[PDB]
Protein backbone atom coordinates (compact mmCIF):
# COMPACT_ATOMS: atom_id res chain seq x y z
CA UNK A 1 0.00 0.00 0.00
CA UNK A 2 1.42 3.37 -1.11
CA UNK A 3 0.39 6.52 0.78
CA UNK A 4 -1.59 4.70 3.43
CA UNK A 5 -1.25 4.43 7.22
CA UNK A 6 -0.55 1.80 9.88
CA UNK A 7 -3.87 0.03 10.49
CA UNK A 8 -3.22 -0.93 14.11
CA UNK A 9 -2.80 -4.54 15.31
CA UNK A 10 -5.82 -6.70 14.46
CA UNK A 11 -8.03 -3.79 13.42
CA UNK A 12 -8.73 -5.62 10.10
CA UNK A 13 -9.58 -9.10 11.53
CA UNK A 14 -10.59 -10.63 8.18
CA UNK A 15 -7.25 -9.85 6.52
CA UNK A 16 -5.04 -12.89 5.83
CA UNK A 17 -1.49 -13.27 4.47
CA UNK A 18 -0.82 -16.11 1.99
CA UNK A 19 2.65 -17.52 2.73
CA UNK A 20 5.05 -19.93 1.01
CA UNK A 21 8.19 -19.18 3.00
CA UNK A 22 7.41 -15.47 2.51
CA UNK A 23 4.35 -13.23 2.14
CA UNK A 24 3.20 -13.12 -1.50
CA UNK A 25 -0.52 -12.19 -1.54
CA UNK A 26 -3.35 -11.21 0.76
CA UNK A 27 -6.82 -12.66 1.09
CA UNK A 28 -10.06 -12.28 3.06
CA UNK A 29 -11.60 -14.69 5.54
CA UNK A 30 -15.30 -15.18 4.59
CA UNK A 31 -16.11 -17.94 7.11
CA UNK A 32 -14.28 -20.24 9.50
CA UNK A 33 -13.01 -22.45 6.70
CA UNK A 34 -12.80 -20.35 3.54
CA UNK A 35 -10.63 -17.53 2.24
CA UNK A 36 -11.24 -15.47 -0.93
CA UNK A 37 -8.21 -14.22 -2.88
CA UNK A 38 -7.12 -13.55 -6.48
CA UNK A 39 -6.71 -16.31 -9.04
CA UNK A 40 -3.30 -14.98 -10.07
CA UNK A 41 -2.08 -15.66 -6.54
CA UNK A 42 -2.54 -19.37 -7.11
CA UNK A 43 0.34 -21.76 -6.30
CA UNK A 44 0.74 -25.07 -4.46
CA UNK A 45 2.03 -25.16 -0.89
CA UNK A 46 0.06 -22.25 0.50
CA UNK A 47 -0.03 -21.62 4.23
CA UNK A 48 -2.76 -19.21 5.33
CA UNK A 49 -1.77 -16.90 8.18
CA UNK A 50 -4.61 -15.31 10.16
CA UNK A 51 -4.53 -12.76 12.98
CA UNK A 52 -1.28 -11.24 11.65
CA UNK A 53 0.04 -7.69 12.16
CA UNK A 54 3.87 -7.84 11.96
CA UNK A 55 4.43 -10.67 9.45
CA UNK A 56 8.06 -11.11 10.44
CA UNK A 57 7.58 -11.69 14.16
CA UNK A 58 5.32 -14.05 16.12
CA UNK A 59 3.57 -11.68 18.60
CA UNK A 60 0.46 -13.59 19.56
CA UNK A 61 -2.98 -14.10 18.02
CA UNK A 62 -1.58 -15.66 14.85
CA UNK A 63 -3.07 -18.89 13.46
CA UNK A 64 -1.15 -20.65 10.67
CA UNK A 65 -3.32 -23.08 8.72
CA UNK A 66 -2.50 -25.01 5.58
CA UNK A 67 -4.65 -24.65 2.50
CA UNK A 68 -6.52 -27.88 1.85
CA UNK A 69 -7.39 -26.85 -1.71
CA UNK A 70 -7.40 -23.80 -3.93
CA UNK A 71 -10.19 -23.28 -6.43
CA UNK A 72 -9.39 -20.85 -9.22
CA UNK A 73 -12.42 -19.63 -11.15
CA UNK A 74 -12.87 -21.99 -14.17
CA UNK A 75 -13.03 -18.97 -16.50
CA UNK A 76 -10.05 -17.08 -15.12
CA UNK A 77 -8.01 -15.75 -18.09
CA UNK A 78 -4.40 -14.96 -17.20
CA UNK A 79 -3.99 -12.71 -20.24
CA UNK A 80 -6.84 -10.33 -19.46
CA UNK A 81 -7.20 -11.03 -15.72
CA UNK A 82 -10.95 -11.39 -16.24
CA UNK A 83 -12.53 -13.52 -13.43
CA UNK A 84 -9.49 -12.99 -11.21
CA UNK A 85 -10.86 -14.72 -8.13
CA UNK A 86 -9.92 -17.85 -6.15
CA UNK A 87 -11.36 -19.69 -3.16
CA UNK A 88 -9.12 -21.39 -0.61
CA UNK A 89 -10.41 -24.04 1.77
CA UNK A 90 -8.52 -24.31 5.07
CA UNK A 91 -7.31 -27.75 6.27
CA UNK A 92 -9.05 -27.07 9.61
CA UNK A 93 -11.45 -24.34 10.76
CA UNK A 94 -9.95 -21.16 12.14
CA UNK A 95 -10.84 -20.07 15.68
CA UNK A 96 -12.94 -16.96 15.33
CA UNK A 97 -12.66 -14.24 17.96
CA UNK A 98 -12.18 -10.48 18.23
CA UNK A 99 -8.80 -10.66 16.47
CA UNK A 100 -9.89 -13.13 13.76
CA UNK A 101 -13.28 -12.67 12.12
CA UNK A 102 -14.89 -13.14 8.73
CA UNK A 103 -16.12 -10.38 6.42
CA UNK A 104 -19.62 -10.46 4.85
CA UNK A 105 -20.20 -10.93 1.14
CA UNK A 106 -22.20 -8.16 -0.61
CA UNK A 107 -25.89 -8.43 -1.46
CA UNK A 108 -25.61 -5.66 -4.05
CA UNK A 109 -22.81 -3.92 -5.92
CA UNK A 110 -21.39 -0.65 -4.64
CA UNK A 111 -21.76 2.60 -6.54
CA UNK A 112 -19.18 5.18 -7.64
CA UNK A 113 -18.07 7.49 -4.84
CA UNK A 114 -18.49 4.79 -2.18
CA UNK A 115 -15.64 4.98 0.35
CA UNK A 116 -13.75 1.70 0.98
CA UNK A 117 -10.86 0.33 3.03
CA UNK A 118 -8.03 -1.50 1.26
CA UNK A 119 -5.30 -3.17 3.34
CA UNK A 120 -2.17 -5.24 2.85
CA UNK A 121 1.55 -5.81 3.28
CA UNK A 122 2.51 -4.75 -0.24
CA UNK A 123 5.15 -2.27 -1.38
CA UNK A 124 4.76 1.17 0.20
CA UNK A 125 6.72 3.09 -2.47
CA UNK A 126 5.49 4.12 -5.92
CA UNK A 127 9.12 4.22 -6.99
CA UNK A 128 11.44 1.59 -5.55
CA UNK A 129 10.90 -1.31 -3.14
CA UNK A 130 10.04 -1.12 0.55
CA UNK A 131 7.96 -3.84 2.20
CA UNK A 132 6.47 -3.06 5.63
CA UNK A 133 6.48 -5.33 8.65
CA UNK A 134 3.01 -4.25 9.75
CA UNK A 135 -0.36 -4.10 7.98
CA UNK A 136 -1.06 -0.86 6.09
CA UNK A 137 -4.49 0.65 5.41
CA UNK A 138 -5.89 3.06 2.77
CA UNK A 139 -9.34 4.60 2.37
CA UNK A 140 -10.22 4.95 -1.30
CA UNK A 141 -13.36 5.66 -3.30
CA UNK A 142 -14.75 3.51 -6.12
CA UNK A 143 -14.43 5.43 -9.42
CA UNK A 144 -17.09 5.79 -12.13
CA UNK A 145 -16.97 3.25 -14.93
CA UNK A 146 -16.37 6.01 -17.45
CA UNK A 147 -13.26 7.25 -15.64
CA UNK A 148 -12.07 3.66 -15.21
CA UNK A 149 -12.49 2.83 -18.90
CA UNK A 150 -10.79 6.07 -19.91
CA UNK A 151 -7.73 5.23 -17.82
CA UNK A 152 -7.44 1.68 -19.22
CA UNK A 153 -9.20 1.67 -22.61
CA UNK A 154 -10.20 -1.79 -23.82
CA UNK A 155 -8.88 -3.50 -20.66
CA UNK A 156 -11.78 -3.19 -18.23
CA UNK A 157 -14.41 -5.91 -18.26
CA UNK A 158 -17.71 -5.90 -16.40
CA UNK A 159 -16.01 -7.96 -13.66
CA UNK A 160 -13.62 -5.19 -12.61
CA UNK A 161 -13.86 -1.72 -11.14
CA UNK A 162 -11.31 0.98 -10.46
CA UNK A 163 -10.78 2.54 -7.06
CA UNK A 164 -8.32 5.15 -5.92
CA UNK A 165 -7.08 8.63 -6.75
CA UNK A 166 -6.41 10.01 -10.20
CA UNK A 167 -3.89 12.54 -8.81
CA UNK A 168 -1.55 9.72 -7.77
CA UNK A 169 0.20 9.06 -4.46
CA UNK A 170 -2.25 6.58 -2.90
CA UNK A 171 -2.78 3.05 -4.23
CA UNK A 172 -2.48 -0.67 -3.53
CA UNK A 173 0.77 -2.18 -4.94
CA UNK A 174 2.84 -5.40 -5.34
CA UNK A 175 2.22 -7.74 -2.44
CA UNK A 176 -1.32 -6.42 -1.88
CA UNK A 177 -2.87 -8.67 -4.56
CA UNK A 178 -5.71 -10.89 -3.33
CA UNK A 179 -6.41 -8.53 -0.46
CA UNK A 180 -9.76 -6.99 0.55
CA UNK A 181 -11.59 -3.91 -0.62
CA UNK A 182 -14.32 -3.48 2.02
CA UNK A 183 -17.11 -0.92 1.76
CA UNK A 184 -19.88 -0.50 4.35
CA UNK A 185 -18.83 -3.72 6.02
CA UNK A 186 -19.09 -5.81 2.83
CA UNK A 187 -16.24 -7.32 0.72
CA UNK A 188 -16.72 -5.53 -2.62
CA UNK A 189 -13.34 -6.03 -4.23
CA UNK A 190 -10.16 -8.06 -4.52
CA UNK A 191 -6.82 -6.38 -5.25
CA UNK A 192 -5.97 -7.40 -8.81
CA UNK A 193 -3.86 -5.18 -11.09
CA UNK A 194 -2.81 -1.72 -12.19
CA UNK A 195 -0.19 0.14 -14.20
CA UNK A 196 2.65 0.71 -11.76
CA UNK A 197 1.56 1.97 -8.33
CA UNK A 198 0.14 5.33 -7.29
CA UNK A 199 0.78 6.76 -10.77
CA UNK A 200 -1.29 9.72 -11.96
CA UNK A 201 -4.33 8.72 -14.05
CA UNK A 202 -3.61 5.04 -13.38
CA UNK A 203 -5.88 3.89 -10.57
CA UNK A 204 -5.89 0.37 -9.12
CA UNK A 205 -8.16 -2.22 -10.73
CA UNK A 206 -10.13 -4.67 -8.62
CA UNK A 207 -12.14 -7.84 -9.12
CA UNK A 208 -15.85 -6.98 -8.68
CA UNK A 209 -16.99 -9.44 -5.98
CA UNK A 210 -20.74 -8.70 -6.21
CA UNK A 211 -20.70 -10.47 -9.61
CA UNK A 212 -19.47 -13.70 -7.96
CA UNK A 213 -21.63 -14.09 -4.87
CA UNK A 214 -23.66 -16.89 -6.48
CA UNK A 215 -20.61 -18.76 -7.71
CA UNK A 216 -18.90 -18.46 -4.33
CA UNK A 217 -21.90 -19.81 -2.45
CA UNK A 218 -22.53 -22.72 -4.82
CA UNK A 219 -18.86 -23.65 -4.84
CA UNK A 220 -18.52 -23.58 -1.07
CA UNK A 221 -21.73 -25.62 -0.70
CA UNK A 222 -20.44 -28.45 -2.86
CA UNK A 223 -16.94 -28.67 -1.34
CA UNK B 1 0.42 -3.18 -16.37
CA UNK B 2 1.19 -5.81 -13.74
CA UNK B 3 -0.76 -7.82 -11.18
CA UNK B 4 0.02 -6.74 -7.62
CA UNK B 5 1.45 -10.03 -6.37
CA UNK B 6 5.02 -10.98 -5.36
CA UNK B 7 6.45 -11.32 -7.89
CA UNK B 8 4.21 -9.29 -10.25
CA UNK B 9 2.94 -10.77 -13.53
CA UNK B 10 3.06 -8.30 -16.41
CA1 LIG C 1 3.17 -11.88 13.47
Amino acid sequence: IVGGYTCGANTVPYQVSLNSGYHFCGGSLINSQWVVSAAHCYKSGIQVRLGEDNINVVEGNEQFISASKSIVHPSYNSNTLNNDIMLIKLKSAASLNSRVASISLPTSCASAGTQCLISGWGNTKSSGTSYPDVLKCLKAPILSDSSCKSAYPGQITSNMFCAGYLEGGKDSCQGDSGGPVVCSGKLQGIVSWGSGCAQKNKPGVYTKVCNYVSWIKQTIASN
Amino acid sequence: SCTRSIPPQC
